[PDB]
């Protein structure tokens, strides 16, 4: 078991049930973390937004650091803390199968480049921001499978996939010996919508003669949809490697799998005005 | 097995249905089969409607699985003769290739079409002798499958050598039958359909010529590419109204009022229509040339007139005719397009406007806005009546008697 | 019994269905459905319809899905859940219902489809998220390709090369693929050969359904996805045609989609108001200031103008298209062609029937080349064939054309309109595909020169059989007016201050006032006289247009303007037969007959110089000038 | 949809053909018979419209549609005569048509010793449908025969309109209480819109005192048909009342209600909406419905007041 991974889980569940901010018009302490869960009932949402401002403000910073710096591996370890909170809250929002829930995480410090994009920022919690070109169309994915044996007739639930199409090589009942014959069950499969997004610099970055470099974003959650050509958006998630499959020496091939979109053009006609005298200093 | 029983009288049945078969107290089947030694053609073409009424179970055993009475068939007429090629000619009902669904599988259906195009000639394994590499072992294999098109599964027991000395092989030709136009619903495009031929079948047909071909529909491994094997390439009231109707010294009166009766006037008009669509004499000399029968007729004027009103009333009537535009058709629209097929890496005619439409009237819009690369094989079609082309290493001449 | 078939004791729906002590009194509730449901008439709604398909040999039976929920609710609820396994034992439902009127069917068709119809919820291509998977959705759009029919695969049996036994039947599916490891005589892994003697074949078609051009937001592009038609559905789907897909929304697993960087099997497919809607069009139609009242609310936007909007009102109607004993087809869509100096409003106008014509295409003259009005002949990047894909003029059948700036178009492309304006076809014969497509819509253009001095054969880049093929000429001249300037600043300025029940309510109130007819009820008053009521010519002075040509013709040749041919004398009968439709009448009077007259007139007469518009304004001053 | 022609001179064979075509087809189609040239002389005494209420004359009910009934001769204190001297002499034309009809449909039921009855008292009036330069009606009488051409649709089960045209031939309409008198065997149809504003009807009616079979002896033929035929006001509390009785337009749209609720989801209960409860709550419904006919007896079903928000 993973000593590191078990404490921020157990770290991130209560961040989500004892911060709140307290309002400033009322001037009671009202939770918006708590509030958030179950706004996510009635609407049958399955993304959260959690603030990073928030996160920094609580044990002097020390759980924002360790999901910065290292997200990849924490990835496993948010989602399921999350699951507990809303079980303990409103339980219903489980059942359809279990539901698939993400944390898309917005107002982040850094804004990286599309430049500034190196080896060593790879499983870290970034920032890139730069203008939409071309979009895919919204197609789904295998997330959690579930392979059935032709031979033990074994439901082999909880089956990730790790952008390819992997299959289980051992059959859970100890009296098969069955390492290929597998069928993919469609109705014990967990399925989400992903769509790639290919990013490029920004318009009001004009150099020297230098080259258009372009971006392959990954969008998962309810991110589908969200980035329009032409406008210029905040993305927010994390730099992954997407091998080739067409190939299966192996050639990489450098993604950014975000999970909150920010549009900066977008941001009721006299709340314009609140927004941006709030903003500033 | 109960399948080595039943096949003996199914053998002797055709022995014995040639022997007694006559009409008009004459051997037909005995005589054509006396006749095809001399001459050496193994061939013999059998009327399907001449074993309705010899024996029911005959005809009935044949229309359902062709697969097995057909190869059976060939055998007795060589017993007899003591390969031969079976051909079989049906004069029943036409049916279209729109009309084709799955009810038609494995059974024989009879269509009418003209021909697109014809490839070159392949070779089929029949007959096919393997050798071991080690113990150098020869075995003959007869290769059985006549609803095959290409080497579907070879069956090999692999150190075994396939020799090409002592092994015998048979002719075959793709061809690609396409619908009648008169047929085709508006809106919609005439689809196609690819044939195979076997033995004589070969080289014996003329890309652009409407002929009766009957054959199996059945389906292969390439969803699934559907295919025909070609088998056999083959009232009195309404002859008196129209010898009736020549009588009348009015009828070029009446037959130019009624075409385009949209169109008021024109009376020199509408009566080269007439004269167009009944065309000259096709004569050929004995010395090799032949003579320009069809009428062109070129139409020039203001806009307004009801210019295109006039070319579709033309193709409505003609049996045969095809309309088409100035810009919207170019080289491989007009005349004959060579393109290669990606999956056989063999590169296939296709037909055009003036090749599909052999033997009728050709209605071209926009003749002035026509470009200078699509005009040269118009000039040539107007005289010699034959497009001749020579690319890709494919020197084919089509005949285009438009 | 009923009340135990509610209560799922099973972890999901498709569990529940395929259990056997379930499935045999969900079959059984189904049978008697089909018997004992009858209609408000006393008269069995199933009863006739099973006697009708063994008369036509069909195997498509519909039943409706209103008629259904309103009795029991069981097999409503599962039907929208799990379509997979309902329609699987519905279809052996339907068989033995015929079985029992007609025992001799079962030789003719062995399996007979259930073709749902009517859904209460509908969605479009753009709503389709993952929520809606294994789902019968009903989706609506204008199909645009389609390919051919190609033999699919069902129970696919396989022979053995080591002993020549036959193994199956196997189910096909359109997922994954049949592996035979091990056979049942002989114990090898061999390669097996289908047999194509013994497999029962089915159709298939794959066609690419597109969003309609009346429901895409502004400013969007729309989206576009896969339909297949199995056993008779193919061949029915045309491109060029609104048909309403109601079929379930499915995926697919592409080797491609992976490693690069949604298909709808349809049931049923139906081509394309209420009672409440249909009494409200007499009430209206019925005054004698229907047509003024229809002039006015076009384009609500625009002040003024008023004789360019007659010419986009009655293009949007159309005339009557018949055939001549099966020889020439007249047209009947009105071409309007939109001159004049810019900043009239000229583009605004264009934008207005795009979002109330039921399919209206927009396009330009800089962008659109040869292939972006006409079809094409293009390469799949996938299938390796040649493909056609359609443009402007193909993907607009039955609707209205507009194409923005017709001045600054090609020599290439102003040649493939005119073919099209007259035998309303496209012809296009390009890679070997000799196709004869159609091509029947409005074309409504508006282009740019306005020197009032200068005919319009030199102040337009055109030529004269272009000009001559549009019916109305819409000539707009820019004056100098201090009366009309005050109008239109105040009417600009009213419109740009208005742009949680009690808000909405408001907002409302300010956009009809603004209009006075509201332009909801405007859209649906052109499509209901364009496919029901059709006006003839019978009982009209064929006098009066004999006369109305003679002198028009007269003073063109001794003053030197327009040459006027037998086009413009066809263009009457059109606009007069949209007259006509405007006043849901079936008989054009003497009414409609005047007031089309005056149109070609002012388009012909303002087409001029100076010194000709202030001539033939004082003679043809008779026929403009009704009693 | 077939539309079968036969003679009806042979008639005088095909007895069984017409009992089996009033099941599917249901609405008969004639054409010869003794009336053919004096049918278009009818025209001349129909533009009269010169008769009060008292059920004769025309019916000006409020626009453009009216009916012209004329009553019959030896009803007593019910007699308004005018101008329609035509109309008259078919009256007596016609009749043998209404008894014939009845020797090759109610003869093969049973017997012929009950169709004599009905069609005894001569008390049947004839209607004259006109038009001024269309709800959905339900006919009154138990047989009807009206020369037209269109006019008639349907409301052959795909619920759509059907304008059929066969010039001179005879369209014949089945009633309403004709289906109960045959175990329910009969299917109505109304008409639709169109250019031909200009059609005769003619509706036979039983007599006032005859039974109904077994189902109808506590209510009469002259009860029941007079139930529809008033609705178009002597008395008018009952017929205000009788508009209103029509339930099925208020308490229809409730058995879809739910159900088109219910699958945007998949109420009280938290358990969707299971088809035990769903089945239990529409008879409910019509139970609850029923107890507020019953205890009122002008209700025009008034609504119920919403929430409304605080402050």
């Amino acid at each position: 078991d993973d000593v590191t991974g078990e404490k921020v889980r157990e770290a991130f569940e209560q961040f989500l049930e004892d911060f709140s901010v307290q309002s400033t018009d009322t001037g009671e302490v009202e939770k918006v973390y708590r509030a958030q869960i179950e706004f996510m009932k009635i609407y049958d949402l399955n993304t959260i937004y959690i603030d990073y401002q928030h996160l920094s403000m609580r044990e002097n910073g020390a759980l924002a650091m360790a999901i910065s710096e290292q997200y990849y591996r924490f990835l496993p370890f948010l989602q399921k803390g999350l699951r507990r909170v809303v079980r303990k809250y409103a339980p219903e929002l489980l059942n359809t199968t279990e539901r698939v829930f993400q944390i898309s995480f917005f107002n982040l410090p850094t804004v990286h480049r599309i430049r500034d994009i190196r080896s060593e920022k790879i499983g870290s919690l970034l920032s890139i921001s730069g203008t939409v070109t071309r979009t895919s169309e919204v197609r789904p994915e295998l997330y959690k499978a579930s392979f059935t044996c032709d031979m033990c007739r074994a439901i082999v639930d909880n089956v990730e996939q790790s952008f390819k199409y992997t299959e289980p090589t051992f059959c859970p009942n100890p009296s098969c010996e069955n390492r290929a014959f597998w069928t993919l069950n469609v109705t014990r499969s967990r399925f989400l919508d992903w769509q790639k997004v290919r990013i490029q610099e920004n318009a009001n970055e004009i150099p020297t003669g230098s080259m258009p470099r372009t971006l392959d974003v990954i969008l998962r959650g309810d991110s589908v949809e969200r980035a329009k050509p032409g406008d210029r958006c905040k993305f927010t998630g994390v730099e992954i490697v997407v091998p080739d499959v067409t190939q299966l020496d192996l050639t990489y091939k450098i993604s950014f799998l975000a999970c909150h979109v920010i549009s900066i053009g977008s941001n009721d006609n006299e709340r314009d005005q609140e927004v941006f005298l709030n903003s500033l200093s | 097995s109960p399948n080595d029983d039943d096949n003996t009288e199914i053998i002797k049945s055709f022995k014995n249905f040639i022997l007694e078969f006559r009409l008009d107290s004459q051997f037909i089947y005995r005589d054509q089969l006396r006749n095809n030694i001399l001459v050496k053609n193994y061939s013999l073409t059998v009327n399907m409607e001449h074993l309705i009424g010899y024996n029911e179970d005959i005809y009935k055993k044949l229309s359902d699985e062709p697969s097995d009475i057909i190869p059976l068939f060939e055998t007795a007429i060589t017993q007899v003769a003591k390969t031969f090629q079976l051909i079989l000619n049906s004069n029943a009902n036409q049916i279209p290739l729109r009309d084709l669904d799955s009810e038609h599988v494995s059974k024989i259906v009879r269509l009418s079409g003209i021909i697109i195009s014809t490839s070159v000639l392949s070779s089929r394994a029949t007959y096919l002798s393997i050798m071991c590499r080690n113990c150098r072992h020869t075995t003959s294999i007869t290769i059985n499958n006549f609803n095959s098109i290409t080497g579907n599964t070879v069956s090999l027991p692999d150190p075994y050598i396939i020799i090409h000395e002592s092994s015998k092989f048979i002719d075959q030709q793709f061809l690609k039958l396409q619908e009648i136009p008169e047929l085709v619903p508006v809106g919609e495009m005439p689809r196609n359909l690819t044939m195979t031929c076997d033995r004589y079948l070969t080289n014996k047909v003329i890309p652009g010529t409407r002929v009766t071909i009957v054959g199996i529909y059945s389906i292969y491994n390439s969803i699934r590419t559907p295919y025909i094997k070609i088998l056999g390439i083959q009232t009195e009231e309404e002859e008196e109204e129209f010898l009736q109707l020549s009588r009348n010294p009015k009828l070029y009166e009446i037959l130019t009022n009624s075409i385009a009766p949209s169109i008021f006037g024109n009376e020199d008009i509408k009566k080269a229509i007439v004269c167009l669509l009944m065309g000259g004499s096709k004569k050929i000399l004995p010395d090799g040339m032949r003579l320009r029968g069809d009428i062109n007729v070129l139409l020039l004027g203001d806009p307004g007139t009801a210019k295109s009103q006039l070319l579709k009333f033309v193709e409505k009537v003609s049996p045969i005719a095809v309309y088409t535009s100035g810009k919207g058709s170019s080289a491989a629209g007009l005349t004959a397009s060579v393109q290669r097929d990606p999956m056989t890496r063999e590169f296939y005619l296709e037909g055009g406007a003036m090749v599909l439409a052999d033997g009728g009237v050709v209605c071209i819009d926009e003749f002035d806005k026509m470009r200078d690369e699509d005009r040269v094989a118009i000039h040539e079609a107007m005289e010699q009546q034959t497009i001749s082309i020579a690319k890709a290493g494919i020197t084919t001449v089509l005949n285009s008697r438009t | 019994t009923l009340e135990s078939l509610s209560n799922v004791k099973a972890n999901s729906y498709s569990e529940w269905i395929t259990q056997p002590n379930v499935s045999r009194t969900i079959a059984r509730e189904l049978k008697s459905f089909l018997l004992e449901y009858t209609d408000e008439t006393g008269r069995s709604v199933y009863g006739a319809r099973i006697r009708t398909l063994g008369e036509m040999n069909s195997e498509s039976l519909e039943v409706n899905y209103r008629h259904l929920a309103e009795s029991k609710a069981i097999l409503a609820l599962f039907l929208a859940k799990c379509p997979e396994e309902m329609l699987k034992i519905f279809d052996l439902v339907a068989m033995e219902a015929t079985e029992l009127h007609y025992p001799d069917y079962a030789r003719i068709h062995s399996e007979i489809h259930v073709r749902i119809s009517d859904f209460p919820t509908i969605y479009s291509l753009r709503e389709l998220r993952e929520s809606n998977l294994s789902s019968l959705v009903r989706v609506t759009g204008v199909v645009t390709r389609r390919t051919g029919v190609f033999p699919q695969l069902k129970y696919v049996k396989f022979n053995c090369l080591k002993c020549g036994s036959i193994l199956g039947p196997f189910f096909q599916d359109s997922n994954e693929e049949i592996r035979i490891s091990f056979c049942t005589n002989c114990k090898s892994k061999g390669p097996f050969r289908v047999n194509g003697e013994k497999t029962v074949y089915r159709n298939y078609q794959r066609v690419t359904l597109q969003e309609a051009p009346g429901t895409v937001p502004p400013g969007r592009l729309p989206r576009h996805r896969e339909v297949i038609l199995l056993a008779d559905l193919v061949d029915v789907s045309k491109p060029g045609e609104e048909v309403e897909v109601t079929g379930i929304y499915k995926n697919n697993y592409d080797g491609n989609l992976n490693a690069k960087n949604t298909i709808i099997e349809a049931n049923s497919i139906k081509r394309r108001w209420t009672e409440e809607e249909e009494r409200e069009f007499r009430k209206i139609s019925r005054d004698r200031g229907i047509i003024d009242k229809i002039i006015s609310s076009m384009a609500p936007s625009i002040y003024g103008h008023r004789d360019i909007k007659t010419a986009v009102a009655c293009s949007l109607f159309g005339g009557v298209p018949k055939n001549v004993n099966g020889k020439h087809s007249i047209r009947g869509d009105i071409n309007v062609l939109l001159l004049g100096d810019p900043g009239t409003a000229k583009s605004q106008i264009l934008k207005y029937v795009e979002k109330t014509a039921h399919r209206a295409v927009f396009a330009t003259g800089q962008g659109a080349s040869a292939v972006g009005l006409t079809a094409s002949v293009r390469k799949d990047p996938i299938t390796k064939e040649w493909t056609l894909e359609g443009g402007a003029l193909v993907l607009a059948d039955k609707g209205v054309c507009l194409i923005d700036e017709f001045d600054k178009m090609n020599d290439q492309d102003r040649t493939s309109i005119h073919e099209a304006m007259e035998q309303q076809s496209i012809s296009i014969s390009k890679a070997g595909i000799v196709t004869t497509l159609q091509a029947r819509c409005s074309i409504i253009a508006a282009a740019n020169p306005y020197n009032s001095t200068l005919p319009l054969a030199q102040n337009v880049s055109l030529t004269e059989p272009i000009l001559s093929r549009f019916d109305i000429l819409c000539v707009v001249r820019d004056l100098v007016d201090e009366e009309a300037d005050e109008r239109l600043a105040t009417f600009v300025v009213d419109s740009h201050v208005r742009s949680q029940l009690n808000a909405r309510q408001r907002r409302l109130q300010r956009q009809r006032k603004k209009e006075e007819i509201p332009q909801e009820l405007l859209m649906k008053y052109i499509h209901y006289a364009r496919t029901k009521i059709y006006p003839k010519l019978h009982q009209m002075d064929m006098d009066k247009v004999s006369r109305v040509y003679a002198d028009l013709r007269r003073e063109s040749i001794s003053t030197g303007s327009f040459p006027i041919t037998v086009r413009h004398l066809e263009s009457i009968l059109r606009i007069a037969e949209s007259f006509a439709k405007m006043r849901l009448s079936e008989f054009v009077s003497s009414y409609d007959l005047d007031r089309a007259i005056k149109v070609v007139v002012d388009s012909f007469v303002d087409a001029q110089k100076v010194s000709v518009r202030r001539q033939l304004r004082r003679s043809f001053a008779i026929y403009t000038l009704g009693h | 949809l077939r539309v079968p022609v036969i003679d009806l001179n042979r008639v005088s064979q095909l007895l069984p053909v017409v009992r089996a075509i009033l099941l599917q087809h249901d609405t008969f189609l004639l054409k010869n018979y003794a009336n053919k040239a004096v049918l278009d002389a009818l025209l001349a005494g129909l533009t009269t419209k010169d008769l009060p209420d008292t059920s004769q004359g025309f019916d000006a009910n409020f626009v453009w549609l009216e009916q012209y009934i004329f009553d019959t001769d030896p009803q007593l204190r019910f007699d308004r005569k005018c101008r329609n001297e035509s109309l008259c002499s078919i009256y007596s034309r016609l009749f043998k048509l209404g008894l014939f009809f009845a020797q090759l449909c109610v003869k093969s039921v049973v017997s012929s010793a009950e169709l004599q009855d009905c069609i005894s008292t001569s008390h049947y009036a004839t209607k004259l449908t006109r038009y001024f330069n269309y709800v959905t009606f339900l006919p009154t009488g138990v047989l009807t025969i009206f020369p037209c051409a269109k006019a008639i649709r349907y409301k052959t089960t795909d619920n759509s309109w059907v304008s059929i045209d066969e010039p001179d031939c005879l369209l014949f309409h089945t009633g309403t209480l004709l289906a109960r008198w045959s175990q329910g065997m009969h299917t109505t149809s109304p008409l639709q819109i169109d250019p031909r504003a200009n059609i005769v009807s003619l509706t036979i009616w039983p007599p006032l005192t005859t039974p109904i079979s077994s189902k109808g002896e506590g209510t009469i033929a002259n009860h029941l048909l007079e139930q529809q035929i008033k609705a178009f006001y002597y008395p008018r509390e009952l017929s205000i009342l009788r508009l209103q009785d029509a339930m099925k337009f208020v308490k229809e749209l409730f058995t879809v209600c739910e159900t088109v609720l219910s699958l945007n989801a998949l109420l009280p209960k938290r358990d969707n909406l299971t088809t035990l409860t769903n089945k239990s709550r529409t008879l409910a419904f019509v139970e609850r419905a029923e107890s507020w006919y019953q205890q009122v007896i002008s209700s025009n079903s008034k609504t119920v007041l919403s929430s409304k928000v605080q402050t």
